[PDB]
């Protein structure tokens, strides 16, 4: 015989973490100048090729390809 | 044109005896046909295997034990003749159960 | 589940390969044999083709054992676009 | 369901290292001559293996 | 018209070759992936277009049209209940080929024709 | 390989147990009976002895290919090294196992307990 009571946490709550969406995000990477020549922001990995913007955060280049191998601080 | 002598040696496993024997025996007449000088069908100590179990299948009631064997019988055969024909005879007269393993010992 | 793109794409085309895959039942399992991938989404995968009607699934001795029906054999090769005419190794009618 | 983690302990001996082969079951295992079979299993399919009641 | 559009799209889709998005196209055409691109003029940002047009010409070619939401119903999008619209509601932005595929009938007619010159 | 005598028939014995119990798995909705395991020096040979004989043979024979396959692939066997042969029984009455099979497809279906057994 094994009858075990209701649980009962002494924890209010740990929800999952809704990851957080961006609206246009694209619209952040690119920026055309005047119906013509195209510049990157933040940054680009030498690694993957060209077209994946690094993160800036705080002051660690945070590619998306080399998420453990590049956090290049600049 | 293969003469050459080899001194190969054959044995054989398996649990059930008759069909054993009649393997070896066999083995025997088709080297005698061939007029092979030979060494009988020597056989091993029979190695029996056992297992020593509780019969119940949760732990309660009284002691009750059991024993289950196997008895495997080994019986070799070593010829003092060439390959070839050592070879078609040892690929052929093979029955289910008995386990035939060749060793060339040149 | 959780499976990635290329994982299910060569896992289903392998299963065409043969038309018969094996998935012990162990769990964590690194790499399941002769197909480089974990074995859970493999299960996973198969299970849910069956549950759809596609694979016919035996356990045994904590194998899975995982066959491919005529309407599986079918939707495999549109997921494949394989070409009609082609059938996997199971339909490779070798004689007794 | 993290890589480093999940299943992260070493499994070389101890109870779930060998499993009945037939069931899974962690419980009274013969690995003697490699059957990892548990007893139960085994008093049930003894006599098809081969094993025999003899003496 | 446009009829040849939709089969680089099938050949494509069997190859795995549409980059369907922004951040999927950008990245096919950024790489030396990008082939065939279509972005929708009738947007209402008409900022997206923009960029997606600068990137291209930095992979050059473009094919816009309008209707984006038609772009979405005959790009492939939803599951095929009945072989039309059976997804509930789908938009696709901008819609690039990353593999030529199987069937080349029209494509390089329609291109040549558009861009190319 | 290089394994002693004694474990390689204690592995033989279990593999005859997993096939026999496999079978019975399988081909239970096909009347299975028995099955035998013959070693050739090249070649090993599984029969079913079983009541349906032409069902365990399938359309084809392909279900003699598959379940061989299963085979081939469950116990790392290469290919060509296992062959199917599915044989009739010699009497089904005698064989109780048949008997019992039948019973409980009888019972399965909701039967006269009494009459059926
Ligand atoms: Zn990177």
């Amino acid at each position: 015989g094994k009858k075990r009571k209701k649980k009962v946490y002494t924890t209010p709550k740990k929800i999952r973490h809704k990851h957080k969406k961006v609206k246009l995000a694209v619209l952040n990477y690119y920026k055309v100048d005047d119906e013509g020549k195209v510049a990157k922001l933040r940054k680009e990995c030498p690694n993957c090729g060209p077209g994946i913007f690094l993160a800036n955060h705080g002051d660690r280049f945070y590619c998306g390809k080399c998420h453990s191998t590049f956090a290049t601080q600049k | 044109q293969e003469v050459v002598i080899h001194k190969i040696r054959i044995n054989l496993t398996s649990t059930k005896v008759k069909q054993l024997e009649n393997v070896s025996a066999n083995i025997i007449k088709n080297a005698e046909t061939f007029k092979l000088v030979k060494k009988g069908p020597v056989r091993l100590p029979t190695k029996v295997l056992k297992i020593s179990t509780r019969k119940t299948p949760n732990g309660e009631g009284s002691k009750t034990w059991d024993t289950y064997e196997m008895r495997i019988h080994k019986r070799y055969i070593d010829l003092e003749a060439p390959a070839h024909i050592v070879k078609r005879i040892t690929q052929i007269t093979i029955e289910p159960g008995v386990d035939v393993e060749v060793i060339i010992a040149a | 589940m959780l499976i990635p793109k290329e994982d299910r794409k060569k896992i289903y085309q392998h299963l065409f390969q043969e038309g018969v895959l094996v998935a012990k039942k162990d769990f964590n399992q690194p790499k399941h044999e002769e197909i480089d991938t974990k074995n859970l989404f493999v299960i996973k995968a198969l299970q849910s083709l069956t549950s759809k009607g596609f694979v016919k699934t035996q356990f045994s001795w904590q194998y899975y054992y995982y066959t491919l029906t005529e309407e599986g054999v079918v939707y495999l090769r549109e997921y494949l676009n394989l070409p009609e005419h082609i059938f996997p190794a199971t339909y490779l009618a070798g004689q007794s | 369901a993290h890589e480093n983690v999940w299943y992260s302990h070493p499994r070389k001996f101890g109870k779930g290292s060998r499993q009945c082969r037939i069931s899974g079951s962690h419980s009274g295992l013969i690995r003697k001559y490699g059957l990892n079979i548990d007893r139960q299993s085994f008093r049930e399919k003894a006599n098809d293996i081969g094993f025999y009641k003899y003496r | 018209i446009e009829d040849a559009l939709k089969v680089v799209l099938r050949t494509s889709l069997v190859h795995d070759g549409l980059a369907r998005g922004l951040r999927e196209s950008a990245k096919a055409l950024t790489r030396g992936e990008g082939q065939l691109a279509v972005l929708v003029e009738s947007v209402t940002e008409e900022a997206i277009s923009k960029l997606v047009q600068g990137l291209a010409t930095e992979n050059v070619p473009l094919i816009k049209v309008a209707d984006a939401k038609q772009l979405g119903e005959w790009a492939g999008l939803g599951k095929i209940d009945r072989d039309g619209n059976a997804r509930k509601v789908v938009g696709a932005s901008v819609v690039v080929v990353k593999n030529w595929g199987a069937d080349t009938q029209e494509r390089e007619i329609l291109l040549e024709h558009f861009s190319q010159q | 390989a290089i394994i002693s005598k004694k474990r390689k028939l204690v592995a033989d014995g279990v593999f005859y147990a997993e096939l026999n119990e496999f079978f019975t798995r399988e081909l239970a909705e096909e009347g299975y009976s028995g099955v035998e395991v013959r070693v050739t020096p090249t070649k090993t040979e599984i029969i079913i002895r079983a009541t349906k004989v032409q069902d365990v043979v399938g359309e084809n024979g392909r279900r003699i290919n598959e379940l061989t396959l299963l085979i081939e692939k469950r116990f790392k066997y290469k290919r060509g090294t296992i062959a199917l042969y599915a044989e009739r029984v010699h009497d089904r009455g005698l064989s109780a196992v048949a008997q019992a099979e039948s019973m409980k497809f009888k019972l399965l279906n909701g039967l006269a307990i009494r009459r059926a057994a």
